[PDB]
RNA sequence: GCACAAUCAUAGCACAUAAAAACGUUAGGUCAAGGUGUAGCUUAUGGGUUGGAAAGAAAUGGGCUACAUUUUCUACAUAA
């Protein structure tokens, strides 16, 4: 059904993982 | 303010076993350690410590020997570090018909290497200033005539710098 | 030598499967799965099928390395359990012994 | 079971890195097969026999040089001698049927 | 009746060794193993190389050192080198067990990409223990 | 008498870089026998006593593994013959260690382990907390 | 340089002596490798490429290549998620199988056409 | 020609230092061994065999070279190596104040010629959720977040990572694991409000 | 001297169990764990690939399930 959007990049470059 | 955090300290991969050994001076009533520790086979005379050590490096070398000239029998790997002292050394060249790739490799391991420079020439190969130099060393390390025979062709043959020429 | 032709064998099927393990493992990731369409998954159970025979892992036979008993061999030291006793009775194998309690 | 639980799975899967949207055990599978090492690749299955080869040639070639001494080859040597010299030897290739 | 590893009892002129003169039921009560390893641990790995090993050693040194040897080796294993002792009858000069043992620490290296270390206990003759 | 002199050359240096700290390190030494084990639990903590570690040690229950193997050959079930493994276990657990005092220690430790027994290091490393999470808001 | 090594060799002949200590019998064998690295650590020798965590767990940067949509998605964050679980296979491993998915979709074009669903 | 030479133990000295002859783990020759020692089972009219060719003495591993004098001239030359132990952490309720973090590490060893053990990339993350800066619905979110990684009782979250290969990409994506653990327990997205 | 016994193991004794049980009998079983003495194959009694090795007219050995009410089903430690 509805599917909710998960910031992965920004995370990465958050937190150094990229 | 109160946590107090102290230095580390550094040191060799042998330091600490140098530091061992340092303890431990040597021994009165003991023989030396190369030698068996066994009555049997420890050394009498001075002529027999010689021959126990010559002895065994004959034998030494006649497994290396082995090693070197059956070398499939020790190419399969079971240590994960992958040590390169006990893998078998070759002494054959790579590239034979390769004017250029075949000095580079014969040059580091006498007689045969005599004859690469006459198979360079053969085809009218033109030798750098940096391939002959080690082929002049070559002979320089190893070997009265045939000095002249090569050092005729390392100055008529092409115009080599003088610092690979007195060395 | 080796031990016996049937271990000949199953050494050389050891080998195939090692060289087509990674291809059966990416075909099997196309017929293991219910997402894709069931019309690639009949293309990929042909090209499965037009593969070598002593390629998948299930022709391997667990013989012993000593003798090459087919049956009767423990997974822990590859030997039978006439060569694993011969050799523990003899206190050749560190921490075994005889079951008294 | 409430929406809010769903989405906070959905996301905890996210973060953690397991799978994000929902999938049939079936399905599952395929992620097993990459995520463990497969049986053919495996160090206890493509390096179950030690090289025999390897063992026998470098024990016939110590016993041809003269290192090793293999009692077994020399009787099987012994008794083949004594069998030729008794008369029954091992006859050539091509001619034991016709010949 | 049992016959794994057991020697019969002849006449009353037998020579035999301690190992010998024990029945395998014994192990661990009276005598050991003649080999130590990690392998045969609970949740260790790596047992039938140590195995493998162990049998190669044992064929290669009985062809190695041919009718001079006492009894059975000890093969210990600890931290990536292993140690054989040997137990060696005087039959042999000191200089071609010099030869020897110099020929198979380097053999034995090179074919197990592992330090080796060889040790030789050299007796008179073969240690006999029960009736002789 | 003839003893040699300036013996002791060694070479340790103090880096500029926080020493590692360790809460608890555990040490779990499993083997066959009980003696091995008893020798060296002796030569264990008379070697932390020297170096000042106040070790504590404790045994764990042991582990035996038995199964069951057939007696004769070709056909004979009724009779089998029962092998056995025993494991023993040996835990020393020390307290309040450095990166270079477990260093020195393992040093001492590993390198005059027996050959029939292993060894399972477990090591509490000590941090006070990560850059991201001292005083962040997103 | 020839010379270099010669010089080097004169050396190697006055510094090697005959062993009389196993300490020295270590540390030689320890300086050239023989002897393990003490205290023992189980990743001795293996880098890995020098790699870190985001080359092996994060793998969203190789499916560019592929329909964000469509079913290809839905099967392909499997083996990725397998690949980021996966210990055994290194970083350059699981590109080649990345790799042999995007070969295979993009090789096989007529089937995924007649499937009814479209994909690129 | 035969030649037997008598052992050392004729010649060796009653106060000789024992680490002289034993520096390392050596394979206990009997002829470099002073001490009398019979061992094995004895015959009903004999006695325990000697040391001489005795294989019983041979399989067991010798500790000569770790007796009370060598172990303690040992150690007093590696006293220059080792740090000294910060004394303000004595207690653990300065150490959970201090450094709340810890990272249990595992280290085998194991005799033979490989080194790698599939159990060493286990790095285990030990955190008290009573030392971090979680407000009321940022630590009702981590909780349910976590799972059952978090214990109510002893209230300590504890992060078990095994997917990298390296030890040290394990920790380092443990802490990863923290970092977006404390991150987004923060963000209040919009399915909260339901 | 070998057996018996004692000891050892089932982490304390005692008991019990386990283990052990010599020399020989049954030319007892195993050339198919493995090697083998003797006699036989060598373009084959050797080495590889594919496909099949059924089926039960019937008899019999050893096991599981029962033939119930001290039973069956349900929740559950055993008072429904
Ligand atoms: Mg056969
Ligand atoms: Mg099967
Ligand atoms: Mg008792
Ligand atoms: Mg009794
Ligand atoms: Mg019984
Ligand atoms: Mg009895
Ligand atoms: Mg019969
Ligand atoms: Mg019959
Ligand atoms: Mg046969
Ligand atoms: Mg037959
Ligand atoms: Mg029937
Ligand atoms: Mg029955």
């Amino acid at each position: 059904a509805a599917a909710a959007a998960a910031a992965a990049a920004a995370a990465a470059a958050a937190a150094a993982a990229a | 303010e109160e946590v107090v955090i102290p230095k580390k300290k550094t040191w060799d991969k042998v330091a600490i076993l140098q530091a061992l050994a340092s303890t431990v001076h040597r021994d009165s009533t003991a023989a030396p350690y190369v030698f068996q520790d066994d009555p049997y086979l420890i050394p009498t005379s001075s002529v027999e410590s010689h021959s126990f050590l010559l002895a065994k490096k004959s034998g030494e070398n006649a497994a290396k020997f082995i090693i070197n000239s059956y070398p499939k029998y020790f190419q399969k790997d079971i240590a994960e570090p992958h040590i390169p002292c006990l893998m078998p050394e070759y002494f054959e060249p790579q590239i034979e018909d390769v004017s250029e790739a075949a000095l580079q490799e014969r040059i580091k391991l006498n007689y045969n290497f005599q004859q690469r420079e006459q198979s360079e020439e053969l085809e009218e190969a033109t030798e750098a200033d940096n391939e002959k130099s080690k082929t002049k060393a070559g002979h320089h390390l190893g070997v009265t005539w045939r000095t002249k025979n090569n050092a005729e062709r390392i100055f008529a043959l092409m115009p080599e710098k003088n610092a690979h020429s007195y060395c | 030598y080796y031990v016996d032709w049937k271990m000949l064998r199953d050494v050389k099927r050891r080998k195939m499967a090692y060289e087509y393990a990674d291809e059966r493992l990416r075909i099997n990731s196309l017929r293991k799965n219910t997402i894709l369409p069931k019309d690639l998954q009949e293309v990929a159970d042909e090209e499965i099928a037009s593969l070598p025979r002593d390629s998948c892992p299930v022709r391997i036979r667990n013989r012993c390395v000593m003798t090459s008993r087919p049956r009767g061999v423990k997974r822990r030291w590859r030997l039978s359990r006439i060569v694993f006793r011969h050799l523990a009775d003899h206190g050749q194998l560190s921490g075994v012994q005889r079951a008294m309690w | 079971l409430s929406e809010y639980a769903v989405r906070m799975s959905r996301l905890s899967a996210r973060l953690f890195g397991e799978v994000a949207r929902p999938t049939d055990s079936k399905s599952m599978k395929v992620v097993k097969l990459f995520s463990e090492q497969p049986l053919a690749k495996r160090k206890e299955t493509y390096d179950w026999y030690p090289n025999h080869n390897t063992y026998f040639a470098l024990m016939g070639t110590l016993r041809f040089l003269g290192l090793y001494r293999d009692e077994h080859q020399d009787f099987r040597d012994e008794q083949l001698r004594l069998k030729k010299l008794r008369g029954k030897g091992k006859p050539r290739k091509g001619e034991g049927k016709r010949a | 009746k049992n016959r794994a590893a057991r020697v019969r009892v002849s006449k009353g002129d037998k020579p035999v060794t301690y190992e010998e003169a024990h029945a395998p039921h014994y192990i661990a009560h009276r005598k050991g193993w003649l080999s130590l390893h990690t392998g045969n641990l609970d949740g260790e790995d790596h047992a039938a190389e140590r195995t493998v090993e162990d049998v190669f050693l044992r064929k290669f040194m009985l062809g190695t050192f041919p009718g001079c040897l006492a009894d059975q080796l000890v093969l210990k294993r600890r931290a990536n080198q292993l140690e054989i002792c040997a137990l060696v009858l005087r039959q042999l000069p000191p200089h071609k067990f010099y030869f020897l043992v110099g020929y198979s620490e380097t053999l034995l290296s090179h074919f197990y990409k592992c330090p080796v270390h060889l040790h030789l206990q050299t007796v008179p003759s073969k240690v006999v223990y029960k009736y002789i | 008498v003839d003893v040699p002199k300036d013996m002791t050359k060694p070479e340790i240096t103090i880096s500029d870089e926080p020493d590692t700290l360790y809460k608890r390190l555990s040490v779990l030494v499993k083997g066959h026998d009980k003696a091995v084990l008893d020798s060296y639990e002796y030569f264990a903590v008379l070697a932390a006593k020297e170096l000042g570690i106040s070790i504590k040690v404790h045994e764990p229950p042991r582990k035996i593994e038995r199964f069951t193997l057939l007696k004769s050959v070709h056909i004979f079930k009724k009779h089998r013959v029962q092998y056995e493994m025993r494991t023993l276990y040996r835990c020393l657990e020390l307290e309040h260690l450095t990166g270079s005092t477990a260093d020195v220690y393992l040093e001492y430790i590993q390198r005059n382990l027996p050959e029939g027994v292993a060894m399972e290091v477990t090591k509490t490393k000590l941090e006070q907390l990560p850059e991201h999470i001292r005083k962040p808001i997103w | 340089s020839l010379w270099d090594i010669e010089f080097a060799k004169q050396l190697a002949a006055v510094t090697e002596r005959p062993f009389q200590n196993g300490f020295e019998e270590m540390i030689q064998w320890t300086k050239e490798g023989k002897l393990w690295e003490f205290p023992i650590n189980n990743e001795a020798g293996f880098d890995d490429d020098g790699s870190e965590f985001h080359e092996h767990i994060f793998l969203d940067k190789y499916l560019q290549d592929f329909p964000k949509q469509g079913p290809i998605r839905h099967f392909m964050e499997l083996v990725t998620c397998g690949l980021s679980k996966n210990p055994y296979l290194s970083v350059k491993q699981k590109v080649e199988h990345i790799e042999w998915f995007r070969n295979y979709f993009n090789e096989k074009r007529v089937i995924l056409k007649e499937s009814g669903i479209q994909l690129n | 020609r035969r030649k037997a030479l008598p052992p050392r133990t004729e010649k060796m000295a009653v106060d000789q230092d024992w680490p002289s002859v034993y520096p390392v783990a050596a394979p206990f020759k009997p002829s470099a061994v002073p001490l009398p020692v019979r061992m094995g089972y004895p015959v009903k009219r004999g006695v325990p065999m000697a040391k001489e060719g005795n294989l019983e003495l041979l399989k067991i591993p010798n500790f000569l070279h770790l007796t009370p004098v060598a172990i303690k001239r040992h150690c007093e030359a590696l006293k220059d190596f080792c740090t000294e132990w910060p004394a303000a952490l004595d207690s653990d309720e300065k150490c959970e104040k201090h450094f709340p973090i810890e990272i249990d590490t595992a280290d085998y060893v194991s005799a033979g010629p490989s080194i790698r053990n599939p159990k060493a990339r286990v790095v285990t993350l030990r955190v008290k959720l009573s030392s971090l800066n979680l407000d009321d619905h940022a630590k009702k979110k981590l909780i349910k977040l976590v799972g059952d990684r978090y214990c109510k009782s002893t209230d300590v979250l504890t992060i078990k990572t095994d997917r990298c290969p390296l030890k040290r990409q394990n920790y380092d994506y443990a802490v990863y694991l923290l970092t977006v653990l404390y991150h987004e327990s923060w963000k209040t997205e919009e399915w909260e409000k339901k």
